[PDB]
Order: structure tokens, then sequence, then C-alpha cells
């Protein structure tokens, strides 16, 4: 019987850009509330799992542990600033102004939603006024009147701008927090984000199974001198069976031979 | 856009009763919830009353359930609250106040002080 089974994975390289989470410092322009695409990387979710220092982060659609093992085209990031009162009211298949009225998500959106503390770094003593609310859709200049101005002073006609009462001194459950989505897409393209892939420990000579890369197989290792360039799998002077197999972190060939 | 006129506020007599007005403008509210909010000195913003005029379905506050009474009036296009049996809780300023949805239906009205999008001055009420 074969010993112990074998893994072997090449290093972690490409580190998804998470860390514009960690360590942001500044707003998203007004237009632009921070909606990234994310593709052609490894996304790294283990520091997630067990951070446990964060308001929330909850998500549906896939169990936790299991995000390696699936693989999707592209992450949409689409991260805004919101206040408290909403942080439960934020989620598919709920109700609420700004899910609906600004941007639709599918009543079964799968996709895994994080809320984030900023109480004591982003929020300001006298107050950040950078918060404003789309109210109105009536179908599918922006005056909040009916009857147009074309600049001339009298009804439905009013100022640049009053001071606005926004304040911090407010409860616990009414400070604003950060929301962050992470929407996984699975559509006709090639694969090219993919979960990281740990290994472990290499034992040679014996008899046990192997899996390089996906490649299973069970027997024993023999160090094989024959030369293949390091980028070379597949050739013909044998032409009957996949021959050797080089692990990615030492370049060393080597071929198999069965048990018993 | 909307304004909102609150008046009717005075001085009563703990038993006595009174009654308070609300007069909107800029906006349609006769299919659309209005009601009445209050704040007292060292008291939260809480809405006592609401109604709305689609059906002319009525909620009232829990510290005011069985002492007032709110009525819609599409003719005036008004909105008031009589008072019964007056407490000294009862004191504190109105303010009159709407959804920003204008609802179509049966629906009971809201009393947290975060329902206002726009508001009027408000009226002052003494039970003294």
């Amino acid at each position: 019987q074969p010993t112990e089974s074998i893994v072997r994975f090449p290093n972690i390289t490409n580190l998804c850009p998470f860390g514009e989470v960690f360590n942001a410092t500044r707003f998203a322009s007004v237009y632009a509330w921070n909606r990234k695409r994310i593709s052609n990387c490894v996304a790294d979710y283990s520091v997630l799992y067990n951070s446990a220092s964060f308001s929330t982060f909850k998500c549906y659609g896939v169990s936790p542990t299991k995000l390696n093992d699936l693989c999707f085209t592209n992450v949409y990031a689409d991260s805004f600033v919101i206040r408290g009162d909403e942080v439960r009211q934020i989620a598919p298949g709920q109700t609420g102004k700004i899910a609906d009225y600004n941007y639709k998500l599918p009543d079964d959106f799968t996709g895994c939603v994080i809320a984030w503390n900023s109480n004591n770094l982003d929020s300001k003593v006298g107050g950040n006024y950078n918060y404003l609310y789309r109210l109105f859709r009536k179908s599918n200049i922006y005056q909040a009147g009916s009857t147009p101005c074309n600049g001339v002073e009298g009804f439905n006609c009013y100022f640049p701008l009053q001071s606005y009462g926004f304040q911090p001194t407010n409860g616990v459950g009414y400070q604003p927090y950060r929301v962050v989505v992470l929407s996984f897409e699975l559509l006709h393209a090639p694969a090219t984000v993919c979960g990281p892939k740990k290994s472990t420990n290499l034992v040679k000579n014996k008899c046990v199974n192997f899996n390089f890369n996906g490649l299973t197989g069970t027997g024993v290792l023999t160090e094989s001198n024959k030369k293949f360039l390091p980028f070379q799998q597949f050739g013909r002077d044998i032409a009957d069976t996949t021959d050797a197999v080089r692990d990615p972190q030492t370049l060393e060939i080597l071929d198999i031979t069965p048990c018993s | 856009q909307v304004q909102l006129q609150e008046s009717g506020g005075g001085a009563v007599q703990p038993g006595g009763s009174l009654g308070l007005s609300c007069t909107a403008s800029g906006f349609n509210f006769e299919t659309s919830t209005v009601g009445w909010f209050r704040q007292a000195p060292g008291k939260e913003n809480e809405g006592v009353s609401c109604i709305n005029k689609g059906y002319e379905d009525t909620n009232y506050a829990d510290s005011v359930k069985g002492r007032f009474t709110i009525s819609r009036d599409a003719a005036k296009n008004t909105v008031y609250l009589q008072m019964d049996s007056l407490q000294p809780e009862d004191t504190a300023t109105y303010y009159c106040a709407a959804h920003n949805e204008p609802y179509f239906c049966d629906y009971s009205g809201r009393f947290r002080w975060n329902e206002y999008s726009y508001y009027g001055q408000g009226t002052q009420v003494t039970v003294s």
C-alpha cells in the first residue's frame, strides 16, 4: 500500500490587491464609487477567515472554505460607504433605497459582502459632509422641481448650497461604515482566476501517491538525467507513456516505477 | 420642492384638547402618508401620528395610543390632529413630516425620527 498522499504546487506570486482595503487612506471621486474589475490574479481570502476584527463579513452562494476550488472569469469589487442603520439591510433579496434605485442586484445574488469599521480613522470630529442620496425614480439640468429656471430666480429655483447637518455625535448604531461587495462571475471565458493551491513537504524513494499540478499517480520515483528543457512536457522518442515529471521548485526530472 | 406649515399649538390644561394643523405644498399629498412628530426638551424626536389618505389608514405612537386622533382633509389638503386628555409628556415642538416614497395602501405610519425628508418649522404645545 502507498504510504501517504502528496500534492506539489508552485509558489504563489500574484496576490489580489485587497490591500486597498487594509491601507485605504482616501475616498473615491464623486462619480466613481469604487467599482473595479479583478482578473488574471490569485485571490487570497485566507486572511479574512481568521481576521475576526471587522464588523461583518457574510457571503452567500458559496461555502467559505471552498473558494479555492471554484474558478471565476471575473470579480467585481464594488465599495461604498454607508451608515450603520442599513448594514443588515444591505443583502440580496432584501429591500432598501440605494440597492433598488441605483443599481440592481439579483434576488439570488451570489457574492461576498463585508462591512468595515471606520470609527477612529476616517470619521471626522466636525463631521464629514461627503454623503449624498438619490431618492427618486419616475420611469426608465437636474432640478428638484418640475419647471425649468432658465437662469431666472423664482419657484423651484434654489441656492447652490446651504450648510448641511452631518454630525458624528450620533450613537454607535448610527456611525457610517464601509461596505464592499466581491461578486464572482462565471461566464464563457478561459479560466484565468484561480484560488491559492497549497502544497506540502516532499518525501523521496517511498511508495506514495503524487499530485503535481493536478497530475495524479502512484508509485516510487527515481531521478532521470535525460535532456528536457524546463518548458518541455511532450516528446516522441519512446512514444508510449508520460515518462517523467518535474517539481516546480526543484527542476529535477523524476521518472516513476509502480509498486506491487 | 415640498413645503410644510404647522399651526394650532398653544397652552393647555391637563384633561383638555388641542388642534394641530399641517398644510402641505409643492406636492400632492392626497395619495401618500403624512404624519406628526414631536421633540421635547430631554426627549428624542418621536413620531406621534400618521395618516395615509389613499384609504386614510391611521397609525399612532404607543405613547399616544388611545389619546390622539388624526384626520386628513382633502378639500383643505391638510392634516388635523386632535389631542384629548393631554399630559405633561405631550409638551413638545411638533413637526409635520412625510415619507420619501409615497405609499399607496393601508401602510401604518413610521414614527422613527429618520423618516422625514422635508420638514416644517414646527408648532409648540405646552401641557401645563
